[PDB]
This record gives structure tokens, C-alpha cells and sequence, in this order.
């Protein structure tokens, strides 16, 4: 090699080995002798571990073969590149946009934050015990503080992933490349004072170009980003630094068009993947975002997380976990923070209740009956795991239910053997609600194929019937207890002063003070649950009717229409409903019940008799959609009004906007089902009349502004 | 035999300047090597790479420490 | 075009090299020699190639499929399709479908209870092939692949 | 398609 150091280094490459012997000739001779299929390895060693291996001289698998431009190859961190103000502001700008790409865009740490040569230089000094001195204040002080503040944010992210709240290298990548800063990294106050000192330098600085104004906001943004650890260490609920982060990011977004930024070449590169220890294949650097809109998303997502602290009942925390991450997937930082903010270190929920007391509130508000048991201890753990599953990504969210359904079922059956009716009832509600949620979530993930829509929509309709039946019986008992208390009041007006009246007034006043308020609240909550579950039940029945109409014309079937030679329709069906196979109540209907129910829905007639039954099915879809729209409108009304109007209790005080937004999209999807039903009819009737008929297929289409638990079964021409 | 070599540190020289130091995990009939705890040395620079497999055509020289060889 | 389907010959070096080169270009996830070595040396009966008899080099396989089988849990044998690729100039001729048929037929004769594979949700060509054979989607994996795309886990139940 | 994992 031409470089002197490489020449001098090659002399002492193998100096730690006193005597080396060429065994290349011996290896070749023995390997030629061996059979082509044989592999020499430790018999205990598993060959599956070899699949995780990198390969030399493999462009996809070799980090060393990465190609670098001249500017990237050297780039001494000590050189102050001209112009200093424009370059420092451009370096600091790209670093922030590297963090957004890492967290918001789920990109890898080495190709984002560690891609900067400055951050590598700083962390290497921290591993030992600023890291570079350039002679220029902007790079030495203003830029040195920016790198320190970002490296501090990464360490805080490591503390979050250490909790195992979210899955690593899926929701968030933390490939530290072997870095361990230990306790050497300074404290939050020191990092903040460094950034604050740099801001004061800029105010005194003479150059008044737009780059200075943007560099001030970049220092301010890092300051407000460092304050993110305040919500975990101190459980801060103050939106002061989250609002400053939003105001700072708004000011920079209007600054990007007025000026063009280009950092010194070689500042951000794949250099670190080439000359630092790396057990992973090389990776290109994905295009960074053009604006700071990620910090606004992150700041808004964290503000939402802190709102759960303001909850005053179990139902308010329950609906928060049900709506804060339902419409779209929240920022990974916010998703990790919620269980850590909810389930605190002191083994308390939000610092207010213990794990068992928090569980008892859910049973109390659901049953309206006043309550170190091992079943209570286990159910409490199960409830917290249910809360933590709500903050998982849209795919893991469904997979979490696959594990809960059998533990809820086992727990319920354990409550049943001891004849604990209240806890068995509540567990049944969580188990059955999860089965419906688990099933319907598959449509949002396009899990089921169009031929499977009937099986799943009718099964949910089957489940929704059982849940409505259960909730209605619960509400009748609740109303029964209310009427009993109302009966004591009537019995007191017709009574005269006496010993027997004093016993009744004492009984009545006890029930009004300790029971009536909860009875009314639980009843009104069950009223909302009944409207919520009938919207589910109706929508499912609309989907089944739509499917049945499609099969009536011969356009779809509840089995795979393509001929296969290895499986049958029953085996495929049992595999689809495998998760619900071991659950006893409600039992999974047999394969025969699925087949017979569909044949009842399918219009077997032809001609004018067909027209009457077809109009009957379409008339139901159009009328039920309007019924669904009215139920959603009534729910949306109660949400706007609150939980003190006397009819509906929704517990949506903390997620009011999200809940109305959810039901709005649910209303959009409902109207789409009615419109689609009419298009399908006018098309198929005309297609049958025409002797040349298009070949149609059905696809599960998602409404752009609707709820994709109920996709639109849409006709489409095959063509070529 | 080739068996006893498994699990013993070896030195592998590639076509370029870089040299791989690792422990032989496995060997196939075409003398493709699987090495764990691989340390890559390019002149003065050195770095870790973990589990690496090297094709026969990439291997220029296979050296072992003579003491470890006799051990 | 005269497509011939035959099992992999473990001693042949060119078949091995052609399979790897074919799979490396067409598949996005990178594989080392020992990925193929784990499949081919342990399940040599579960890899099939498609060659063109009328081609300029009849020995070179234009399509291949790489599979394996292991007990899943304790009571079931789970066949697994690791790689499947067909040359760009040979696509649209039913070659991949035949390779998947002969491999699943092989795994079924070996008393597999199910077949499993992972494919990209954006890979419509592969989804149509398997779902057309009875495969259904059992799982969606968030950003499963190196290219950050989601994956579907497809399972075909045989018993 | 089998996925690579470290
Ligand atoms: C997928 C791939 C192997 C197809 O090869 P092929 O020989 O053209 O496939 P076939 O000719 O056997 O097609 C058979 C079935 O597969 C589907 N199929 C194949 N190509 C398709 C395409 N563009 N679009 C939709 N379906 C397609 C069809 O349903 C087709 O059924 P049909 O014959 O009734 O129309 C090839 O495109 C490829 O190499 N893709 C990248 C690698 C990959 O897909 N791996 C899958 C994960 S293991
Ligand atoms: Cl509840
Ligand atoms: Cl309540
Ligand atoms: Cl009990
Ligand atoms: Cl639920
Ligand atoms: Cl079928
Ligand atoms: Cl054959």
C-alpha cells in the first residue's frame, strides 16, 4: 500500500504471533479428499448458526468493500471547513434530521446518528473518559454542545429499550456498534448548560445571516429534546418543553425554503461501517426528511401519553389505552414511554394505585359491586400486560391477543371452578372483547383473503351476539338493583314514623351513598357498550350479506377457487380458526355450521324470484347502514357532552378528539358499504343481461378515511 | 485430522491487504471456511466482525501459530 | 423452451454455484455460502432445479427452490420453503409453480403436516402463487425484511 | 424468502 502507516502496520500485523506456519497446502489436500456433501464441524455445534454469518468479497455482506469518496475517506474532525457558520448550521441540521430518520422513519442507528463523524469522535472519547479542537468557536463550542446533546438523547433511548417495552430492531433500532459510554457521559444539567452557553455565544456573534437564526433554533431544539427524560425520571406532566419544541420546529420549517444547506463533504458517510467493528452487512443511508415535522409528531405523541395521568377512573385509563394508538401508529419514543409512565418503578399504576387495587377498579366499575389472593394477583398481571400490548405496533398489537386469549380463557375457567361470579364475568368480558378485536384486526392487516371474509365477519357476528347477550344480562341485573333502591324510596313515603321506618331509611340512605352512583354509572357504561357492540354486530351482518350477494351471482366462494392438489377446504378452515379452538365459551362453531349458515344466506333461486330476494338483501344493507350511522351519531353526541348527561358513559375524556375521529371514520366506512352495495347490484344485473360478461373478482379495499376493520368488498375486472 | 482444527484459532490471508483472525467453526468439501470471533486487520487498522464465512477463492494463505499447531 | 425438473445433485459444484448466483440476484435478503450449506447439505432431497433442455447451457438451472423440514413444537412436522427464484427470461411460464408443487409433494411424502414460508406483502407475484395453491396468511410481520417491507407468514395445512 | 438475521 502507498500509505506509510499501512506499510509500517503490515510489518507488525502478526507480531503477537511468534511463529506462523503455512497450512494452506495441508487444508487443500484434506478438503479435496473429503466427500462433497460432508461438513467438518463440532458435532454439538448447530449449522443453523452459520446462517447468521457475513461473507467476504460479497458486496451485500462485506463491510470492508464499501466504496468511499476522497472527502469521506479523510475528513479530519479538527479541520474547520469554510464557511464555518453555514457548515456548522448544516452539520447540526442534518444531525437532527438523522435522528428523525432513525426514530420516526425506523432507520438504523449506524446509518443515521452514528453516520456523523463528529458523534463517533465524541463517543470514542467518552468510552475512554472536547473530543476535537478546531480553533474555531462555532465547531469547538457551538457544534461540540450539539453533538453532546444528541449523544445524551441516544443514551436516554437506550434506557427506554432496556425496559423491553417494545421489540428491538423492529419498532426501534439500537445498534450501538459495541459502544459503552458507561457513566462517563455527563449529566442532564451539564449538557443543558453547554447548549445554553452556546446560545449566548450566538447572540453575541456578529454574523446576522439566516444560518445564525436557524442555528439558534437547532440549539433550542436539542435543549427541549434533552428534557424528554424528565417524563420518566420525574414523571413530568408539563407540556412546557414539548410546546417549545413545537414552536422551534415550526420556525425552522419556514426557514428551509429560504436557504440551501450542504454540510462539508464526508461529514455524514458510511465510514463508520467500514473501519469500526460491525457484525452486520453494509447499509446505504436512506434519504433524510426535508423538514422538522418529525419533532412535531414526536412532541404531540408525548403530550398525548402524559394525558393518562389525568384519568380519575379505570374506564378513563381503559379508553385511553383503546384510542391513543388506534387511529395510527404513534412515535416509538411515545409508545415506550406509556407503559413506563403507566407502570412505574414503585410498583404502582401512575403513582396512585397498586397493581391489585388497579385491577379491582376495573371489576368494580364493570360490575357495580363493592369488593392477597393468588387469582387476583394473576389477573392483575394479566391486566397490566393487556395495557402494555396497546402500545405495540399495528402488527404486534394483533399478535399480543393471540397469547392473551388462552390465558384469559384459563383464568376465567379457574374463577369458574371456585364459583367467583364477579371475576369470572369480568374476565369473560375481556376475553370475548379481545377475540372480537383480534379477529377484526386481521382485516386492517389484510390477513384474510376475500374468500375468507364471510367466515370471519360471521364469526365476529357470532361473537358479537354472545357479547351483547352477556352485556344485556349484566345490565338487567344492574337495573334490577337500581329498581330495588327505588322501591325503598316509594316504601318510605307511604310509611309513618316508627322503628320499622327508621330501619328502611337507614337502609335506603346506605344504598344511595355507597351503591346508587356506581349503579347508574355502570348502567350508562353498559348502555354505551350495547350501542358499541350492536354497531359491530350490524356491520358484520352487512358484510356477510354483501358476501352472500356476491356468491349468489357466482363471483366469490367461501373457499379457495383456484384448484389445489395438497389441501382441502376443511383443513384450511380449521387452520384459520385455530387460535379459537381451545376456548370453551363461546365454543367455536363447527365447520358444518359455517357451511350451512352460508347456504341459508345464498339466494338459490333464479329469475323474478331472485329479484325479490336480492332486493330484500340490499334493502337490509341500505337500512342497516343508516341505523349504524344513527348509533354512531348518538355515541358521538355523548362523547361531546360528557359522562354526566345521564344516558351514555364512554370514559373518553382523555381521548375525546381521537374517539370522535374514530367514529367519524367508522361512519365513513358505513356509508361506503351502502354505496358499494348499490354499485354491485347495478353492475351484476347488467352483466347478466349482457351475453358477453366481464370476469370480475373481489378485493378487500380499505376506505382512505374509514375504519379498515370493515373493508369494502369491491368488484374489479381481471383483464390481463 | 481436519476435525481437531475445529475450535482452534487460525489466521487467514485474503487477496487484499486485510487479514482475518478467527476461530475455525466449520469447513466444507470446497475448503470454504466458517470463522467465529473474526478480527480483521488492514495494515495498522484492526476491527472485529463476528461470524464470517470465506470462500475458497478469497483465501490466499492459511497460517496457524506454530505452538498452537503443535499443541 | 424445454423445461426439465430434477432434484439437486449435492456433488455437482456447478449446480450449487448456479443456484447461489440465481438466488442472490433475484432475492433481496443476502445469503452467505453457509446459508445454502445449511439447507442443501442437510436436506438435499428438498431442493429442486429447473433446467432448459433446449438452452445454450442445458445444465445451468434457470429456476430453483430450496426447502427444509423440522418438527414444529413436538407433534407436527413443518416443511419450510426458504428460497424460490426463476430467471427473469423464464418467468410467466409456470416454472416456479411446478417447482413449488414438486417440493410440497416431496415434503408431503416425507409426512410433513404443514408448509410454511415468509414473503413480502408487496410481492404480489409470490402471494398469488401460494394462495392459489391453498396457502393462507397467518401473520403479518412489521418491517420483517432488510428492505424495511412487511412480511406475510404463509401456511399450507396438509394434515 | 428466508430473512437474514445477525
Ligand atoms: C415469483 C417468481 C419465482 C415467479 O416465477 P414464475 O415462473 O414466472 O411463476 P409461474 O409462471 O409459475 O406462475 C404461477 C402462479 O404464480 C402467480 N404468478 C406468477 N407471476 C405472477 C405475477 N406477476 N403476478 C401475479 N401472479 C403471478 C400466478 O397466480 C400464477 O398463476 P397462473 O399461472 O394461473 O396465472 C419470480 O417472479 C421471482 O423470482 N420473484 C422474486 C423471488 C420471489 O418471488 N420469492 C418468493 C418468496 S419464497
Ligand atoms: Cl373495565
Ligand atoms: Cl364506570
Ligand atoms: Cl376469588
Ligand atoms: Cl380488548
Ligand atoms: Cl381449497
Ligand atoms: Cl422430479
Amino acid at each position: 500500500p502507498m500509505e506509510v502507516d499501512s506499510i509500517l502496520g503490515s510489518l507488525s500485523i502478526t507480531d503477537d504471533f511468534d511463529q506462523l506456519v503455512d497450512v494452506t497446502s495441508l487444508f487443500d489436500e484434506l478438503c479435496s479428499k473429503l466427500k462433497p456433501e460432508a461438513i467438518v464441524k463440532d458435532p454439538r455445534f448447530d449449522l443453523f448458526e452459520g446462517t447468521h454469518s457475513l461473507e467476504v468479497n460479497n458486496s451485500k455482506l462485506d463491510s470492508s468493500l464499501i466504496e468511499l469518496t476522497a472527502e469521506e475517506i479523510e475528513f479530519d474532525v479538527n479541520v474547520a471547513y469554510d464557511p464555518p457558520l453555514a457548515s456548522v448550521a448544516a452539520i447540526a441540521d442534518r444531525l437532527l434530521r438523522c435522528v428523525i430518520s432513525w426514530l420516526n422513519d425506523y432507520q438504523t442507528l449506524p446509518t443515521t446518528v452514528l453516520s456523523c463523524r463528529y458523534t463517533e469522535s465524541l463517543l470514542s472519547s467518552l468510552v475512554k473518559g472536547s473530543s476535537w479542537c478546531t480553533g474555531n468557536i462555532l465547531y469547538d463550542k457551538v457544534l461540540g454542545s450539539c453533538i453532546l446533546g444528541v449523544c445524551y438523547l441516544t443514551k436516554f433511548v437506550q434506557k427506554l429499550l432496556s425496559a423491553g417495552i417494545v421489540f428491538e430492531e423492529e419498532d426501534l433500532n439500537f445498534n450501538n456498534m459495541g459502544f459503552n459510554t458507561f457513566d462517563n457521559l455527563p449529566g442532564q444539567d451539564v449538557v443543558i448548560n453547554s447548549l445554553t452557553e452556546s446560545l449566548q455565544i450566538l447572540e453575541a456573534y456578529s454574523d446576522d445571516s439566516l444560518h445564525l437564526t436557524m442555528l439558534k433554533h437547532i440549539l433550542k431544539i436539542i435543549i427541549c429534546l434533552v428534557h424528554l427524560e424528565d417524563h420518566l425520571t420525574d414523571y413530568s406532566t408539563k407540556t412546557s418543553h414539548l410546546d417549545e419544541l413545537i414552536e422551534n420546529a415550526n420556525s425552522v420549517n419556514g426557514i428551509f425554503p429560504q436557504l440551501q444547506l450542504s454540510p462539508p463533504k464526508g461529514a455524514f458517510s458510511t465510514y463508520i461501517q467500514k473501519h469500526r467493528s460491525n457484525q452486520f452487512p453494509p447499509r446505504k443511508i436512506t434519504k433524510l426528511p426535508t423538514d422538522y415535522s418529525g419533532f412535531i409528531t414526536l412532541a404531540n405523541d408525548v403530550k398525548t401519553i402524559l394525558l393518562v395521568d389525568k384519568a380519575e377512573s379505570a374506564l378513563e385509563t381503559y379508553q385511553f389505552a383503546k384510542f391513543f394508538n388506534k387511529l395510527e401508529q404513534r412515535h416509538v419514543i411515545a409508545r415506550i414511554l406509556f407503559p413506563l409512565f403507566f407502570i412505574r418503578d414503585d410498583r404502582t399504576v401512575l403513582g396512585k394505585f397498586s397493581y391489585t387495587q388497579f385491577y379491582l377498579l376495573h371489576v368494580k366499575e364493570f360490575s357495580a359491586q363493592t369488593p392477597g389472593n393468588e387469582l387476583i394477583q394473576e389477573s392483575s398481571n394479566m391486566l397490566l400486560e393487556w395495557y402494555q400490548n396497546c402500545s405495540q405496533n399495528t402488527c404486534r398489537y394483533r399478535q399480543g391477543f393471540n397469547r392473551q386469549l388462552i390465558l384469559w380463557d384459563s383464568l376465567q375457567a379457574q374463577f369458574e371452578s371456585v364459583n367467583s361470579q364477579v371475576y369470572c364475568s369480568w374476565t369473560y368480558f375481556m376475553k370475548l372483547s379481545s377475540m372480537i378485536e383480534f379477529s377484526l384486526k386481521g382485516f386492517d392487516l389484510d390477513i384474510y383473503k376475500p374468500f375468507e371474509a364471510y367466515s370471519m365477519f360471521w364469526y365476529v357476528y357470532y361473537l358479537s351476539h354472545h357479547l351483547e347477550t352477556f352485556l344485556k344480562d349484566s345490565q338487567n341485573d344492574i337495573e334490577s338493583n337500581i329498581n330495588a333502591i327505588h322501591s325503598m324510596n316509594k316504601k318510605l313515603k307511604k310509611l309513618k314514623a316508627g322503628e320499622k321506618k327508621d330501619q328502611l331509611r337507614l337502609k335506603y340512605r346506605f344504598a344511595m351513598d355507597n351503591e346508587m352512583e356506581q349503579l347508574q354509572a355502570t348502567k350508562q357504561f353498559l348502555n354505551y357498550l350495547l350501542k358499541e357492540i350492536n354497531i359491530t354486530k350490524s356491520l358484520c351482518l352487512i358484510e356477510v350479506f354483501q358476501f352472500a350477494i356476491l356468491k349468489s351471482f357466482g363471483l366469490i366462494d367461501n373457499k379457495n377457487s383456484t384448484p389445489s392438489k395438497f389441501s382441502n377446504e376443511r383443513l384450511i378452515h380449521n387452520l384459520r380458526f385455530k387460535p379459537f379452538n381451545s376456548i370453551g365459551v363461546p365454543e367455536l362453531p363447527e365447520y358444518e355450521v359455517f357451511q350451512q349458515t352460508l347456504k341459508d344466506f345464498v339466494i338459490e333461486e333464479k329469475g323474478a324470484a331472485f329479484d325479490i330476494k336480492l332486493e330484500r338483501a340490499t334493502n337490509f344493507i341500505e337500512t342497516e347502514v343508516r341505523n349504524v350511522v344513527s348509533s354512531i351519531d348518538e355515541i358521538m353526541q355523548g362523547i361531546k357532552g360528557g359522562d354526566n348527561n345521564g344516558v351514555l358513559v364512554t370514559g373518553t375524556r382523555l381521548v375525546q378528539e381521537l374517539s370522535l375521529e374514530y367514529y367519524c371514520k367508522l361512519k365513513h366506512t358505513s356509508k361506503a358499504l351502502s354505496v358499494n352495495s348499490k354499485v354491485i347490484v347495478n353492475t351484476l344485473k347488467k352483466n347478466i343481461k349482457n351475453k358477453d360478461s366481464h370476469e370480475y373478482k373481489v378485493e378487500l379495499v380499505h376506505t382512505t378515511e374509514g375504519w379498515n376493520y370493515f373493508p369494502i368488498q369491491t368488484l374489479r375486472i381481471k383483464q390481463d | 485430522k481436519l476435525s481437531d482444527f475445529i475450535g482452534n484459532t487460525l489466521i487467514v490471508s485474503l487477496t487484499e491487504d486485510r487479514i482475518l483472525v478467527g476461530s475455525l467453526v466449520a469447513v466444507d468439501a470446497q475448503m470454504n471456511l466458517l470463522l467465529d470471533h473474526v478480527e480483521e486487520r488492514m495494515g495498522s487498522s484492526s476491527r472485529m466482525m463476528g461470524l464470517v464465512s470465506v470462500p475458497r477463492r478469497s483465501v490466499k494463505t492459511i497460517m496457524i501459530d506454530k505452538p498452537v499447531l503443535q499443541e | 423452451m424445454e423445461i426439465v425438473y430434477k432434484p439437486l445433485d449435492i456433488r455437482n459444484e456447478e449446480q450449487f454455484a448456479s443456484i447461489k448466483k440465481l438466488i442472490d440476484a433475484d432475492l433481496s435478503e443476502p445469503y452467505s455460502i453457509y446459508v445454502y450449506r445449511y439447507f442443501l447439505n442437510q436436506w438435499p432431497e428438498l431442493t429442486y432445479i429447473a433446467v432448459d433442455n433446449k438452452s445454450g447451457t442445458p445444465n445451468i438451472p434457470i429456476g430453483c427452490i430450496v426447502c427444509k423440514m423440522d418438527p414444529h413444537r413436538n407433534v407436527r412436522l413443518r416443511g419450510y420453503i426458504g428460497m424460490l427464484a426463476v430467471e427473469s427470461t423464464y418467468r410467466g411460464h409456470g416454472i416456479a409453480k411446478k417447482l413449488v408443487e414438486i417440493a410440497i409433494d416431496k415434503m408431503q411424502r416425507e409426512h410433513c403436516d404443514e408448509i410454511m414460508l415468509e414473503t413480502e406483502v408487496e410481492n404480489s407475484a409470490a402471494l398469488n402463487l401460494y394462495e392459489g395453491m391453498g396457502f393462507i396468511r397467518m401473520k403479518r410481520m412489521f418491517r420483517y425484511y432488510l428492505n424495511e417491507g412487511d412480511a406475510f407468514k404463509l401456511i399450507l395445512p396438509l394434515t | 424468502m428466508l430473512r437474514f438475521v445477525g
